[PDB]
RNA sequence: GCGCCGGAGCCUCGGUUGGCCUCGGAUAGCCGGUCCCCCGCCGGGGUCCGGUGCGGAGAGCCCUUCGUCCCGGGAAACGGGGCGGCCGGAAAGGGGGCCGCCCUCUCGCCCGUCACGCACCGCACGUUCGUGGGGAACCUGGCGCUAAACCAUUCGUAGACGAC
RNA sequence: UUGGUAAGCAGAACUGGCGCUGCGGGAUGAACCGAACGCCGGGUUAAGGCGCCCGAUGCCGACGCUCAUCAGACCCCAGAAA
RNA sequence: GCGGUGCGCCGCGACCGGCUCCGGGACGGCUGGGAAGGCCCGGCGGGGAAGGUGGCCCGGGGGCCCCGGGUGUUACAGCCCG
C-alpha cells in the first residue's frame, strides 16, 4: 500500500524493499527527491568507519 | 505537598497521674480512671517532663487531612482529664 | 518534542545567509533544552521562525556546543518560568525547583507539568530559566528546606526485595 | 553416597500466545532467579528419565524398565532464571510439571 | 515437598496468583487459615460486589446455574480457580494439588510459611481501609463463623504450653554452652574462621 | 589445572571421587591418579572436560613421575587382571606421593569420602 | 519511637547498588527524596537517594556545607575507620562473607568439627535435665 | 470358606532421588533474660540489664553414607544395643517418650599408626523413599468364625408399568 | 464535497484497500495497525506486549496526581452533555 | 604394508572454516586545546551577607549540659567574589 509518487522516487534510488540503502550524492535535486520519500527512509552523513 | 513536622502540646496540672503503652493513654486522677485507643492514626506520642507534666504528639510527613488528626488527639486527652477531674454532668428540662 | 532522557543545555547562535542587498544580518543566540544536538538545532527554527521572518531555505547554523554546569555540586533554588497550551486557552507561568543543575531543573519541570496539567512536551515552552535567593522565593514547597539543621527520620519503610527468598519464615520488619 | 545433578522442570514449549513451536522446550532450573546466575548451565548435558512397559537393554546394566531422552541447554531466556533447551527427541506434553536432571558434565571450572 | 500458607495478612487477588503457578509447576499446596485472608477497600465495597454477585441465577432453572459458595474455604479456591486453564486436562489436574482448610484443624504441628509480596502490611498504605473474607462470609450467610473460632481458641492455648517448654528446652543448651566451653576450645574456634555462628 | 592439584572425578565407576592429578599425555588426556590405598583408585587416565579442578595444590615439584607409563601402554587389549608389571608401578609412584598429603592437617580424611549434592546447596553459588 | 535521624550529621552505611558496602557521610539535604558525600571511604561528593541508605547510629559535627578538605578534619577527629570495625553490625557482616570465600575442601573441614562439638553438649544436655527431675520430690 | 496373626516366584501401574515435631502477633515498633517487688495457679504485669538493617538471623537449624583389621591419644564411664508398668490424644484422634529387665558390648562419635579389599584398563538410565500401590495364585504352621439379599407368594397406610 | 434533523442513508473528486488475500497484533471480526507467502535449521525485528489465565520486569526501575455506598484501565470501538 | 569403500545397533572426544549472540583486558584524540574537584585558609590584599559560628542577654527543662527566641559581620565554625 504505497502511493505512486513515491514507489516512482524509490525506485529511482534502487531501494525496492524494506531494510535496503544505497550511497547518494548531494545537490538540490538530490535533496528534493529526499523530501518525497521522507517517511520512508533514514539517512545521514556517514564516516571513515561506517 | 507534604509537610515535614507537624506537633502540639498538652500539659497537666498538679492533680492526674497518665501514661500509655503505644498511643493507648490511660489516665486516673481524683475520680476514676479511662482507657483511650488511637490505634489507628499513625503519631508518636511522647511524654516528656521529669513528674510527666507534659505529653506531645507529632506527625512526621503529612499531607492536608492528616495534619488534622494532630489537634483532634490533642483534643480528645483534653476530655478525658476534664472528665476525670471535675466530671460531666448533663441537664435537661421535659416540655410538653 | 518528546522529553527523554535527560535533557542537557545549550548554546546554538543561528544568523541568516549574507544576500547582495546589505552586506552583513543580524546573529541571534539561545538556550535550547534537549538531549542531543539533531534537536538542539531544528526546534531552534521553531522559536526563530516566530519573531523575525526566517524558515530554513535561507538560514545557517554556526554553533553547537554542548554548555556545562559550574557548581554541578552546589544546592540552588531555581525560578523557572513556564508557558502552555490548556485544552481551553493557554497560559503564563512561575514555577519553582530544587537540583544542582540549570539543566535538571527543566527537566524537573517538564515531569511536573506531566502529573499535574497532562500538558505533553509539545504544548510547553520554558521562557526563562533562573537561579534565584532564597528569602526571595514565594511558593510553600520549596521554602522549607531553607533550613540548616534539618531533622526528618525515615519512619515507615516500606519493603523493597520481595521475591529474594519468594516464602519465609519471618514477617517482616517496617521502621530502622 | 548421593546425587550428583541438579533437578529442574519442563514447564512448557518456546511459543507465542497462539502458535506453539516444538524443538525447543523450557527449563526452571531449581534456585536460580535472574539471567546473570545462568552462564554456568549453559551447554551442560540434560536428561528426562522414564519408565516403559518394557525391557530395554543399557549400557553398564540389565535389561529393564528404565529409558531417557537426552539433550542439551542453549541460552538464557527472559529476566528471571529460566532456560532453553534442545533435546535431540522431541519432548512428550505429559512431562510438564514433572522432572529433569541437568548434570554437572560438560564442566568449564 | 509440601508447602504450608498462613493466609493471615495475606490479599485475595495476589495469592491466588502467586499461588496458582506453583501449582502449575507441580508443587502441592495447601493453604490454611482461610478466615483471615483480607482484601482492600472497605466492606461495603466487597458486600456489594459480592451480593450482585450472588444474583447471577440462570433464570429458567435455577438448579443448573452458578453455584455460589458462602465458606471463606471455597471463596479463595474459586478466586485460584479462576487464573487456571481449568476445563483442559492439565488445569483439571493442577487443581488436586491444591487443598485448602477453614480454623488450622492435622496440619497444626507443622511450620507454615508466609509470602512477603502479597502482605497487607508491604502492600497497602495505612490510611486506607479494608475487609476480612471472615466477617464477609459470616455477612453472607456462612453457618460456621462462632465453631471455627471456639475451636482454635483452644488450640493457641495448646501452643503456648508447647512454647513454654521449648524455651526451657533453650535454658539448658545456652548454659551448657558455658559448661563445656574450656573443654571445647578448637572445636568452637574453628567454626568461627569460617562464620557459622557469630 | 595444574601439576599437583584436587581433581573430581565424575562420570565412570569412580564417580564423586576426591583425585590428584600428576602428568597431562601427548594424546591430551590427564592421569588422574587415586592413591590407591585411600581411595580405591589407580594410575588412569581421564578427560579434562569430565574432571572439576578444585583450589588445593599441594606441591609436586620435587618427587618422581614415570615415563614408560606413556599413553599407549594403558590403551586396552581385548577377565583382565593386575600382572606383576603393574605392582612396582603401583606402590612406588604413589608412596614418594604419600608422604605430602598426611603432613597438611588433616587431609586423609577427605580424598577417601565422597562429594555429593543436598538442598540449600547449589552447584551456580559456591566455590570449590 | 524515633533515635535514628537524617540529621546533618549522620553516617548512612550503603544497601546496594554502586558503592555498596562503604560508609558515607551526609552533607546537604537538597530535596524530599534525596540528599547529597564520603572522603575516607573511596565515595566523590554526589547526590544520593534515601531509598539506597541505611542509617548507622554516628554523628560528626562540622558546618551545614563544607568542600572534601573540611569534611577530612571532621572525620579524621571521631575515628570512625576503627569504630565501625567493632560494631556487632559489622562481624555478622564479616562472619556471613566469610562463607562465601569459603572452598570445599573447608565445608568438609568445618563438618567434621560440627560432628564432635554437639555430642559433648548433647551429652551435657541431658545430665542437667535429669538433674532438674532430681530436684522437685 | 472366608479372616486375623508371624519362605519361593509371576503378570501390572508409574512417580520420585535426606530431614525441620507448631508461640501469639505488632508494623509511628519488636525479641531474649533474671527478675528484689505487687496481684493470681506453675501464671500476669511493673521494675532493672543485653540486643535492634533480626547473629536467641528461613541471608536460618539438624543429619551426613566407601568398608574392614592391628596399636595408642582424647570424648565419654549418668553412654550403645532388644521384654513389661503408665499416661499421652477427637476439628479430619500419632507406627509418641518418662520407669524396672532376660540382656549386651567396650566397637559406634573426631586425630593419628596397620595395610588389605574386581586396580574390571578416559565415558550414558549411576545413589534412595522401597518390604511402594493393584491384584491372579503357592506356601507353612498359629488363633478361631457357618449369614442374609434378589425373587416368587402375601398387604393396600402405595400404585400407569417400576417403585414404595 | 452536494442533498437530508440524522442514518450501519442517497450522490461525486485524489490516492490507497476489499472483492481474488493467508501471516503477527486489536479477547471477539471482509475494510483498522505491522508485513504481503515455495519446504525447513540458527539469528535479529515491526505493530504490539511483559500480575495469572499466557511467551516476556521474580528491575532493592524514576518524580507526581487519585478514593469512588454506580472508581479506572488505550487508533477505527462500540455509551452521552449544558 | 599402499591406495580407494564404508561401520551391526547405540554412543563420546579433538582440532579446522562459515554464521551469530555474549564476557574480559589494554591504547589514542576532542572540547571552553573539556566542565567541576583535589593537595601547599596556598602566600600578601580589601569587600559582602545567612539556610548567623562564636559569645552576650532574655525565655524553659534538667545536672555543669540540651531546648525555644533576639542581637549582629569574625571571636573557641564556615561561606561567596575580585
Amino acid at each position: 500500500g504505497v502511493s505512486p509518487k513515491v514507489r516512482k522516487v524509490l525506485q529511482l534510488l534502487r531501494l525496492r524493499q524494506i531494510f535496503n540503502g544505497t550511497f547518494v550524492k548531494l545537490n538540490k535535486a538530490s535533496i528534493n527527491m529526499l523530501r518525497i520519500v521522507e517517511p520512508y527512509i533514514a539517512w545521514g552523513y556517514p564516516n571513515l568507519k561506517s | 505537598m507534604k509537610t515535614i513536622l507537624s506537633n502540639q502540646t498538652v500539659d497537666i496540672p498538679e492533680n492526674v497521674d497518665i501514661s500509655l503503652k503505644g498511643r493507648t493513654v490511660i489516665v486516673k486522677g481524683p475520680r476514676g480512671t479511662l482507657r483511650r485507643d488511637f490505634n489507628h492514626i499513625n503519631v508518636e506520642l511522647s511524654l516528656l517532663g521529669k513528674k510527666k507534666k507534659r505529653l506531645r504528639v507529632d506527625k512526621w510527613w503529612g499531607n492536608r487531612k492528616e495534619l488534622a488528626t494532630v489537634r483532634t488527639i490533642c483534643s480528645h486527652v483534653q476530655n478525658m482529664i476534664k472528665g476525670v477531674t471535675l466530671g460531666f454532668r448533663y441537664k435537661m428540662r421535659s416540655v410538653y | 518534542m518528546k522529553a527523554s532522557g535527560t535533557l542537557r543545555e545549550y548554546k546554538v547562535v543561528g544568523r541568516c545567509l549574507p544576500t547582495p542587498k546589505c552586506r552583513t544580518p543580524p546573529l541571534y543566540r539561545m538556550r535550547i533544552f534537549a538531549p542531543n544536538h539533531v534537536v538542539a538545532k531544528s526546534r531552534f527554527w521553531y522559536f526563530v521562525s516566530q519573531l523575525k521572518k526566517m524558515k530554513k531555505s535561507s538560514g545557517e547554523i554556526v554553533y553547537c556546543g554542548q554548555v556545562f554546569e559550574k557548581s554541578p555540586l552546589r544546592v540552588k533554588n531555581f525560578g523557572i518560568w513556564l508557558r502552555y497550551d490548556s485544552r481551553s486557552g493557554t497560559h503564563n507561568m512561575y514555577r519553582e525547583y530544587r537540583d544542582l543543575t540549570t539543566a535538571g531543573a527543566v527537566t524537573q519541570c517538564y515531569r511536573d507539568m506531566g502529573a499535574r496539567h497532562r500538558a505533553r512536551a509539545h504544548s510547553i515552552q520554558i521562557m526563562k530559566v533562573e537561579e534565584i535567593a532564597a528569602s526571595k522565593c514565594r511558593r510553600p514547597a520549596v521554602k522549607q528546606f531553607h533550613d540548616s539543621k534539618i531533622k526528618f527520620p525515615l519512619p515507615h519503610r516500606v519493603l523493597r526485595r520481595q521475591h529474594k527468598p519468594r516464602f519465609t519464615t519471618k514477617r517482616p520488619n517496617t521502621f530502622f | 553416597s548421593g546425587r550428583l545433578w541438579c533437578k529442574a522442570i519442563f514447564a512448557g514449549y518456546k511459543r507465542g500466545l497462539r502458535n506453539q513451536r516444538e524443538h525447543t522446550a523450557l527449563l526452571k532450573i531449581e534456585g536460580v532467579y535472574a539471567r546473570d546466575e545462568t552462564e554456568f548451565y549453559l551447554g551442560k548435558r540434560c536428561a528426562y528419565v522414564y519408565k516403559a512397559k518394557n525391557n530395554t537393554v543399557t549400557p553398564g546394566g540389565k535389561p529393564n524398565k528404565t529409558r531417557v531422552i537426552w539433550g542439551k541447554v542453549t541460552r538464557a531466556h527472559g529476566n528471571s532464571g529460566m532456560v532453553r533447551a534442545k533435546f535431540r527427541s522431541n519432548l512428550p506434553a505429559k512431562a510438564i510439571g514433572h522432572r529433569i536432571r541437568v548434570m554437572l558434565y560438560p564442566s568449564r571450572i | 515437598q509440601v508447602l504450608v500458607l498462613d493466609g493471615r495478612g495475606h490479599l485475595l487477588g495476589r495469592l491466588a496468583a502467586i499461588v496458582a503457578k506453583q501449582v502449575l509447576l507441580g508443587r502441592k499446596v495447601v493453604v490454611v487459615r482461610c478466615e483471615g485472608i483480607n482484601i482492600s477497600g472497605n466492606f461495603y465495597r466487597n458486600k456489594l460486589k459480592y451480593l450482585a454477585f450472588l444474583r447471577k441465577r440462570m433464570n429458567t432453572n435455577p438448579s443448573r446455574g452458578p453455584y455460589h459458595f458462602r465458606a471463606p474455604s471455597r471463596i479463595f479456591w474459586r478466586t485460584v480457580r479462576g487464573m487456571l486453564p481449568h476445563k483442559t486436562k492439565r488445569g483439571q489436574a493442577a487443581l488436586d494439588r491444591l487443598k485448602v482448610f477453614d480454623g488450622i484443624p492435622p496440619y497444626d504441628k507443622k511450620k507454615r510459611m508466609v509470602v512477603p509480596a502479597a502482605l497487607k502490611v508491604v502492600r497497602l498504605k495505612p490510611t486506607r481501609k479494608f475487609a476480612y473474607l471472615g466477617r464477609l462470609a459470616h455477612e453472607v450467610g456462612w453457618k460456621y463463623q462462632a465453631v471455627t473460632a471456639t475451636l482454635e481458641e483452644k488450640r493457641k492455648e495448646k501452643a503456648k504450653i508447647h512454647y513454654r517448654k521449648k524455651k526451657q528446652l533453650m535454658r539448658l543448651r545456652k548454659q551448657a554452652e558455658k559448661n563445656v566451653e574450656k573443654k571445647i576450645s578448637k572445636f568452637t574456634d574453628v567454626l568461627k574462621t569460617h562464620g557459622l555462628l557469630v | 589445572i595444574t601439576p599437583g592439584t584436587i581433581l573430581i572425578i565424575l562420570t565412570g565407576r569412580h564417580r564423586g571421587k576426591r583425585v590428584v592429578f600428576l602428568k597431562q599425555l601427548s594424546s591430551g588426556l590427564l592421569l588422574v591418579t587415586g592413591p590407591l590405598s585411600l581411595n580405591r583408585v589407580p594410575l588412569r587416565r581421564t578427560h579434562q572436560k569430565f574432571v572439576i579442578a578444585t583450589s588445593t595444590k599441594i606441591d609436586i615439584s620435587g618427587v618422581k613421575i614415570p615415563k614408560h607409563l606413556t599413553d599407549a601402554y594403558f590403551k586396552k587389549k581385548k577377565k583382565y587382571e593386575i600382572t606383576e608389571q603393574r605392582k612396582v608401578d603401583q606402590k612406588a609412584v604413589d608412596s614418594q606421593i604419600l608422604p605430602k598429603i598426611k603432613a597438611v592437617p588433616q587431609l586423609q580424611g577427605y580424598l577417601r569420602s565422597v562429594f555429593a549434592l543436598t538442598n540449600g546447596v547449589y552447584p551456580h553459588k559456591l566455590v570449590f | 519511637v524515633f533515635r535514628r535521624f537524617v540529621e546533618v550529621g549522620r553516617v548512612a552505611y550503603v544497601s546496594f547498588g554502586p558503592h555498596a558496602g562503604k560508609l558515607v557521610a551526609i552533607v546537604d539535604v537538597i530535596d524530599q527524596n534525596r540528599a547529597l558525600d564520603g572522603p575516607c571511604t573511596r565515595v566523590r561528593r554526589q547526590a544520593m537517594p534515601f531509598k539506597c541508605m541505611q542509617l548507622t547510629d554516628f554523628i560528626l559535627k562540622f558546618p551545614h556545607s563544607a568542600r572534601q578538605k573540611y569534611v577530612r578534619k571532621a572525620w579524621e577527629k571521631a575515628d570512625i575507620n576503627t569504630k565501625w570495625a567493632a560494631t556487632r553490625w559489622a562481624k555478622k557482616i564479616e562472619a556471613r562473607e566469610r562463607k562465601a570465600k569459603m572452598t570445599d575442601f573447608d565445608r568438609y573441614k568445618v563438618m567434621k568439627a560440627k560432628k564432635m562439638r554437639n555430642r559433648i553438649i548433647k551429652n551435657e544436655v541431658k545430665k542437667l535435665q535429669r538433674a532438674a527431675l532430681l530436684k522437685a520430690s
